[PDB]
RNA sequence: AGCGUGUGCCUACCCUACGCCGGCAGGCGCGGGUAACCCGUUGAACCCCAUUCGUGAUGGGGAUCGGGGAUUGCAAUUAUUCCCCAUGAACGAGGAAUUCCCAGUAAGUGCGGGUCAUAAGCUUGCGUUGAUUAAGUCCCUGCCCUUUGUACACACCGCCCGU
RNA sequence: AGGAGUGGAGCCUGCGGCUUAAUUUGACUCAACACGGGAAACCUCACCCGGCCCGGACACGGACAGGAUUGACAGAUUGAU
């Protein structure tokens, strides 16, 4: 219940839409053009992308940071 | 105005002299903690605390980093700091002296109130 | 990490390394001959072990 | 005169670190600047020595009746 | 209940071969002793079988420190429905 | 001398001889035992023999306190424990009052088990030496039984009179 | 009739009281007070100050693979990467 100490809420992940349609680029040709670099490790699969940050791209379940 | 020394050597030498001779400079109980091994089984917070004391602000009053540690052996690397250790409820603030070395930080912080007495 | 902070106190030693094998309480244990089991359940099931009233 | 170093009473002093003996006035003096050294560095042992209670970490609830009136 | 899939169907196929298993009550135990070939927990295992208790497929006895589970014929046909096997292989409890 | 104890399902903490280093607590190699075999003939303490001490809060008593050194554990400060040197208080057999005890018994000692990672001022046993007094009483303190009286039966913490 | 004593001195332990943000509680004549096999550095822990996880099995009704949510990185952040 509401006590004297306020409770910090949990991380509400906002439901984003058209994310799966945002991987590749749609052109006249049927070829693929993704904007995220591929994962060369064996911990995460070949279809697993990176994150899209401002400075550095981060894995998922690999939890590996590749800087520049 | 009197000069300060620790067993014949001065504080610049203390920051110049390393751990494998700091063990023989210090007492037997202090060097047994140093000679037990790496500070990584539980002392990852100790490593990040010595990093947080290694980062250097410019010439003002030293930075305030409160801590949840009382079993710290205080070292000459972080003398002249500004630190308050956990006392169960609050943080007792003690400015770090140069003769502050050789003891425990939780030793230097009072935890229980001194006992007063009125009427039984 | 909760999954790495869940085991931060090792039970290599101390009173927490063992408990009762019947009532699962960490008091009145018998370490003699490896019983590892509390005294009241020892009195309850002592006849079933083979322990007898002779002295 | 070829005596063992460990047989001395005071070893590894904070002032000089060399092994030496002490005199009666010297022992009284060394104990007293130890007293205001702890009092001025503001430690728990210093406060216990200042209050005159037990400093070696023992009980006081039942024992220690000759503390004050 | 953020528990994986392949470990649970491993538990289910070792249940379909023999409908009884034993598990000691220990939350602070990351490894199952009998199922040492692959990384499996124990608390998720006993929570899965008490979910089967809530569904009404097994019955539970707790003697000293071990939870005991017993397979029913209605639990057998539930296993047949969930695993989608034809009714020609039977768990070895019913066989001679 | 005698009870003992001694390498583990979860579990990893067992008991040790021998050989060097160090005053010391302790450090490193080296074997035995899943146990009448190895610790272990468990060379225990007390006691005995020969000096020193000399009635003085003293070589009795070791509380309090400072420094140094080792082991356990992730961590010892509010000293975990031990070792070494200094520090040497009260205490001259304790008022009223009160407890335990009849033969290997009380008592003086030491050794095992539980507690235990480090571990005994507690408890349970083992062993050494080993007495004074008594073969009774209801005085004290309680218990039990008989007789007697009862206007009591929820039973004296009872019933019950009058303003 | 005796013997050992306790109560006297110092020290260990428990209880009461006082104190404490907390000094957790039971046990008050035999028949409680070195008792809970309770010699508490951390777990013990039941006490205080602080922060996460669910371990809400599930029955129904809102949501469903187009995403219902956990697992993390330069850095303010307690206390911790
Ligand atoms: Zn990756």
């Amino acid at each position: 219940k509401s006590y004297t100490t306020p409770k910090k809420n949990k991380h509400k992940r906002k439901k984003v839409k058209l994310a799966v349609l945002k991987y590749y680029k749609v052109d006249e040709n049927g070829k693929i053009s993704r904007l995220r670099r591929e994962c060369p490790s064996d911990e995460c699969g070949a279809g697993v992308f990176m994150a899209s940050h401002f400075d550095r791209h981060y894995c998922g379940k690999c939890c590996l940071t590749y800087c520049f | 105005f009197r000069k300060f020394t620790y067993r014949g050597v001065d504080l610049d030498q203390l920051l110049d002299m390393s751990y494998e001779q700091l063990m023989q400079l210090y007492s037997a109980r202090q060097r047994r903690r140093l000679s037990r091994g790496l500070r990584r089984k539980q002392h990852s917070l100790l490593k990040r605390l010595r990093k947080a004391k290694k980062e250097a602000p410019p010439m003002e009053k030293p930075e305030v980093v409160k801590t949840h540690l009382r079993d710290m052996i205080i070292l000459p690397e972080m003398v002249g700091s500004m630190v308050g250790v956990y006392n169960g409820k609050t943080f007792n603030q003690v400015e770090i002296k140069p003769e502050m070395i050789g003891h425990y930080l939780g030793e230097f912080s009072i935890t229980y109130k001194p006992v007063k007495h009125g009427r039984p | 990490g909760h999954q790495q902070l869940y085991w931060s106190h090792p039970r290599k030693f101390g009173q927490g390394s063992r408990s009762c094998r019947v009532c699962s309480n960490r008091h009145g244990l018998i370490r003699k001959y490896g019983l590892n089991m509390c005294r009241q359940c020892f009195r309850q099931y002592a006849k079933d072990i083979g322990f007898i009233k002779l002295d | 005169y070829k005596i063992p170093d460990w047989f001395l009473n005071r070893q590894k002093d904070v002032k000089d670190g060399k092994y030496s003996q002490v005199l009666a006035n010297g022992l009284d003096n060394k104990l007293r600047e130890d007293l205001e050294r702890l009092k001025k560095i503001r430690a728990h042992r210093g406060l216990r020595h200042f209050w005159g209670l037990r400093v070696r970490g023992q009980h006081t609830k039942t024992t220690g009746r000759r503390g004050r009136t | 209940m953020l528990m994986p899939k392949k470990n649970r169907i491993a538990i289910y196929e070792l249940l379909f071969k023999e409908g009884v298993m034993v598990a000691k009550k220990d939350v602070h135990m990351p490894k199952h002793p009998e199922l040492a070939d692959k990384n499996v927990p124990n608390l998720h295992v006993m929570k899965a079988m008490q979910s089967l208790k809530s569904r009404g497929y097994v019955k539970e006895q707790f003697a000293w420190r071990h939870f005991y589970w017993y397979l029913t014929n209605e639990g057998i046909q539930y296993l047949r429905d969930y695993l989608h096997l034809p009714p020609e292989i039977v768990p070895a409890t019913l066989r001679r």
